[PDB]
């Protein structure tokens, strides 16, 4: 079986950890605890092939800069998360994309733009707005809800298909 | 380069040497090392190691006491700030603010990474290894004191969080699914009639489901602390490995129940119905990836009393023998096929724990606790990485939950199963064998006949699920 | 060439695992990983005659009592081990033997009684006792100290000779 190292990045609070634990344990984390650095393994069959996913959960705050870079050096695919009800998280994406482009020194790294928390009604970022950003990056855009599981598998497995075809 | 603290004011600044740290032959992998060096790498600042923290927190107790582990990470957290450079001094001496180019870089590349990773060890330690604190109150106070006095607006976010997690742990898990669970299947026994529940009256599909739920839980409850140090093989096995044992006993009990069900059904035809129904349960188990369940049936079929019942197995339909053979082949040749199978299925699954126990045990006593280099006795970390590789694998299969609805009465029927009764292992075991001799005698003695014992139809409802709800 | 399927039975804790390792592993390598294929096979020469040893060892799985019959049936010769500092393990042997006779459905199954020295603790079973028990069963007796690599080869080869002479 093949192993895929996926890294989840984005500003703090967007839900990087909830999405991850929702994927791994089918459980929603209601409370908030700043991540430092965590790794999760998941054996799953995607498109008929058995995979061993290595999901690296990162902290999005500045004090973790050095550290995050170290997590991005080893990742093959990236999940760039922001929350649809926080415009600053959507504006922070640009930085994380650049960070990845710099570390891995490539303009062709596999990644998915994730607009999380779509179960909430108070949206502040437009699908069309995010969609346009994804198109300019040449990657897919997937809205998800770590609370309801909506789009969760899609986001992660879509990333896997991008790393496999890359 | 970047100057590190003085090794005389910070032990974790001492340079590596073939005498205090050995690397395995693309992050570095530590083969062996001193406790000090081990802790430096546990919180290194150059790279991240996805497994170091878990490996360490899971195994350190054999080569380092809890109280000392804490002192050492606190010691590691207290990094002394570097003296001003020549430029800084020049500025300060002219009444100007120093640029502090190196000091700022030293914090971004060494202090922050190190301090953050030490806190990460504290967070995991408290979260998934709290028993250490439950057995040493003072150990907990020290942690609280430490975490609670970390000053600075930087760390505040995390410090604040760990303090809460610690408290939440002293005071005293829901599941979301895409699709909903299939409908619970009923056969002869109807809901709320536990007096009739039995191997042939309950729906075979539901027996496999409820038992798979039951077994999945027993599996998900085994903690690493019940495995490290081969404690499930020692005198205090009952105290240190209660979940593991509870789980192994359920397996044994069910295997014995199947055996009892088979051999106590004297009538040939009825026994064929009994055996066939059990193979049907095996079939559902395989569908549900309940490898533990698959093996309980195989073990039952291969036990001394059941294995020798040729007249019964002769009358088993062709399709079912093939199922039982594939199942049996899984364990053949040191579980070669099983291991392939498990590595390829899509969980949820319920693995067979026996494989892991044997690997952990062999690994534990086939590798030295320390390796010597130039006199020094270094901690053999590779041995620990191996044991944690196993506990890690086990934990990976513990995350995925089964989307099956629990049926209380059926769960209870199987929790209170007790084939042995008040008998001792040997007595019961011999009873089963004599029963095997009674129902199907050894040659040249011919096969006798017995009266039917069941009053309800023996036709199985089959193992293909129905779709009405 | 011929392959001998040898089964190491006995109570938990008597050192069945260390024996198998001492026979199969390499005594001159810093690391051992039983999670690597064929850590149970071994090509050896016994009485000039070459052959392949297949050690069926399930140490650690003792509590799975109902799986015992299955594991034993495939064996051709058996090593009935006990610890010299554990009288219970010694008094257990009798039943391990009866169980082997039952699963193989034979009265004379090739087997060797092995008394192992696990640690430095006080011996509680003397050689004469064990020796006398072995004589009553009409099988050989070999005392080993897998911890010092003494008697190990002796124990297994004696069994192989038992199978041959059988
Ligand atoms: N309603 C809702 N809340 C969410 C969602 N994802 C995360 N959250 C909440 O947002 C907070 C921050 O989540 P966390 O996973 O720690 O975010 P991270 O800082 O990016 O790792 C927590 O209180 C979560 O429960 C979601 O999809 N819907
Ligand atoms: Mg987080």
């Amino acid at each position: 079986m093949t192993e895929y190292k996926l890294v989840v990045v984005g500003a703090g609070g967007v839900g990087k950890s909830a999405l991850t634990i929702q994927l791994i344990q089918n459980h929603f984390v209601d409370e908030y605890d700043p991540t430092i650095e965590d790794s999760y393994r998941k054996q799953v069959v995607i498109d008929g092939e058995t995979c061993l996913l290595d999901i690296l959960d990162t902290a999005g705050q500045e004090e973790a800069s050095a550290m995050r870079d170290q997590y991005m050096r080893t990742g093959e695919g990236f999940l760039c998360v922001f929350a649809i009800n926080n415009t600053k998280s959507f504006e922070d994406i640009h930085q994380y994309r650049e960070q990845i482009k710099r570390v891995k020194d490539s303009d062709d790294v596999p990644m998915v733009l994730v607009g999380n928390k779509c179960d909430l009604a108070a949206r502040t970022v437009e699908s069309r707005q995010a969609q346009d950003l994804a198109r300019s990056y040449g990657i897919p855009y997937i809205e998800t809800s770590a609370k309801t599981r909506q789009g969760v598998e899609d986001a992660f497995y879509t990333l896997v298909r991008e790393i496999r075809q890359h | 380069q970047m100057r590190l603290p003085s090794a005389d004011v910070y032990r974790f600044a001492e340079p590596d040497s073939e005498e205090n740290i050995i690397f395995e032959e693309g992050i570095p992998i530590i083969k062996a090392g001193t406790v000090i060096k081990l802790i430096e790498r546990l919180t290194y600042h150059m790279y991240a190691d996805p497994n170091f923290v878990r490996t360490f927190l899971t195994t350190y107790r054999s080569f380092c006491k809890p109280q000392e582990l804490l002192s050492l990470i606190i010691e590691r957290f207290e990094i002394p700030e570097p003296e001003p450079t020549e430029a800084d001094r020049i500025a300060i001496e002219n009444g100007d603010q120093p640029l502090s180019a190196e000091l700022k870089r030293f914090r971004k590349e060494y202090i922050q990474p190190v301090q953050l990773r030490v806190l990460n060890v504290c967070r995991h330690w408290v979260e998934h290894h709290f028993y250490d604190f439950e057995r040493d109150a003072y150990l907990l106070q020290r942690m609280e004191e430490f975490i609670g006095t970390v000053r600075g607006k930087a760390m505040k976010k995390w410090v604040e969080s760990i303090t809460k997690i610690i408290q939440r742990k002293k005071i005293a898990h829901n599941i979301t699914f895409q699709s909903s669970p299939p409908t619970v299947e009923w056969h002869i026994s109807r809901p709320g009639h536990i007096e009739t529940f039995d191997l042939l009256t309950l729906h075979p599909i539901e027996i496999a489901r409820q038992l798979t739920l039951l077994e999945s839980d027993l599996y998900r409850a085994v903690q690493p602390s019940e495995l490290v140090g081969s404690v499930w093989t020692k005198e205090d096995k009952e105290i240190n490995s209660p979940n593991l044992l509870k789980m192994i006993r359920h397996t044994t009990n069910l295997t014995l129940w199947f055996e009892k069900c088979i051999v106590e059904t004297e009538n040939l035809e009825e026994r064929v119905a009994v055996v066939s129904r059990i193979i049907e349960i095996l079939q559902v188990f395989q569908e549900l990836n309940n490898f533990n369940g698959v093996l309980e049936v195989v073990s039952a079929m291969n036990s001394s009393p059941v294995y020798r019942l040729d007249h019964t197995f002769e009358q088993i339909p062709s399709r079912q023998k093939k199922i039982l053979e594939e199942a049996h082949e899984l364990s053949e040749d040191h579980y070669k096929k099983y291991l392939a199978k498990l590595r390829s299925i899509n969980p949820p699954c319920v693995p067979f724990f026996g494989i892991y126990l044997t690997n952990i045990l062999k690994t534990e006593e086939g590798n030295p606790e320390v390796l010597k280099r130039h006199g020094k006795e270094l901690i053999n970390f590779s041995k620990r990485r191996k044991v944690a590789e196993i506990t890690g694998e086990i934990q990976q299969y513990q995350n995925q939950p089964y989307c099956l609805r629990v049926e209380s009465d059926i769960k209870r029927f199987f929790e209170n199963l007790n084939p042995m009764g008040n008998s001792m292992e040997k007595e019961f075991t011999d009873y089963l064998f004599n029963k095997s001799l009674e129902i199907e005698p050894r040659n040249p003695k011919p096969l006798p006949r017995f009266p039917k014992k069941y009053s309800y139809p023996l036709k199985s409802p089959g193992v293909r699920p129905s779709n009405p709800r």
